[PDB]
């Protein structure tokens, strides 16, 4: 049940808050509209690999 | 580092030297941002001034992305013991900020409690480093990486001759000879979660390296993202 299964189907962070699951990413990326993917805000973003 | 692989291009980022006078490493140090890296305090007792190095996979040779940075202020955790190693994390801000390019990234900090339930509790972590590649052995001129399997907390007290603090977790083999080792100090233990990596722990101590029934230890970084905070916005 909600951040039990599969995170939530959040990108990162997922948290219960009352009956709901509410997702959220780390500094450096926002929030999508969808609530659950996360976009990074510029180049480099924190935790990814380099390809160029 | 004992045992493991080479990290191929691009795929160890975040990873940072602590080199002395010499320009020998000595310690491992995780990017946190353009200004901070993360490190284990008892590195801060091997060497009188030191400087940080980032973006360098081969100490050999000139690859085109090595960067070398001064230190300006050092942030040691206060409650830092000797005796047995607790709190041993320690945050340097450096003098001018570090440009990101290939080779050259910041590890994310995640949140307490989501790191803990999600990331702490898949299968394996990953540990990086220029350290020996044997206990008694040179370091390594090439950056190697380890994948090491989270180890059960009743498991790695029985095992160890040494206490295992509330800021302190194990991760590594019984019996396979792979670990962290001598130099690896203050590096990166991060955990990949749907191909984003964030910093899980800081390469800390062990009885010896890769030996049989003792397990790596690591500082729990978890326990201290509120102490991180405060550390980089000062
Ligand atoms: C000269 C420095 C040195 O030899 C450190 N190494 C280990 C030898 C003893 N210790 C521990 C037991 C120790 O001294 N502590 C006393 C304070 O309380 C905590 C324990 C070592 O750490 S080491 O170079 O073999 C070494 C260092 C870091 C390691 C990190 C991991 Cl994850 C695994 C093995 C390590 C071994
Ligand atoms: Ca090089």
């Amino acid at each position: 049940k909600l951040c039990s299964l599969d995170n939530g189907d959040c990108d990162q962070f997922c948290h219960e808050e009352q009956n709901s699951v509410v997702c959220s990413c780390a500094r450096g990326y926002t929030l999508a509209d969808n609530g659950k993917a996360c976009i990074p805000t510029g180049p480099y973003p924190c935790g990814k690999q380099t390809l160029e | 580092i004992v045992g493991g692989q080479e990290c191929k291009d691009g795929e160890c980022p975040w990873q940072a030297l602590l080199i002395n006078e010499e320009n020998e490493g000595f310690c491992g140090g995780t990017i946190l941002s353009e200004f901070y890296i993360l490190t284990a305090a008892h590195c801060l007792y091997q060497a009188k001034r030191f400087k940080v190095r980032v973006g360098d996979r081969n100490t050999e040779q000139e690859e085109g992305g090595e960067a070398v940075h001064e230190v300006e202020v050092v942030i040691k955790h206060n409650r830092f013991t000797k005796e047995t190693y607790d709190f041993d994390i320690a945050v340097l801000r450096l003098k001018t900020p570090i440009t990101f390019r290939m080779n050259v990234a910041p590890a994310c900090l995640p949140e307490r409690d989501w790191a803990e339930s999600t990331l702490m509790t898949q299968k394996t972590g990953i540990v990086s480093g220029f350290g020996r590649t044997h206990e008694k052995g040179r370091q390594s001129t090439r950056l190697k990486m380890l994948e090491v399997p989270y180890v059960d907390r009743n498991s790695c007290k029985l095992s160890s001759s040494f206490i295992i603090t509330q800021n302190m977790f194990c991760a590594g083999y019984d019996t396979k000879q792979e670990d962290a080792c001598q130099g690896d100090s203050g590096g990166p233990h991060v955990t990949r979660f749907k191909d984003t990596y964030f910093v899980t722990g800081i390469v800390s101590w062990g009885e010896g390296c890769a030996r049989k029934g003792k397990y790596g230890i690591y500082t729990k970084v978890t326990a201290f993202l509120k102490w991180i905070d405060r550390s980089m916005k000062t």
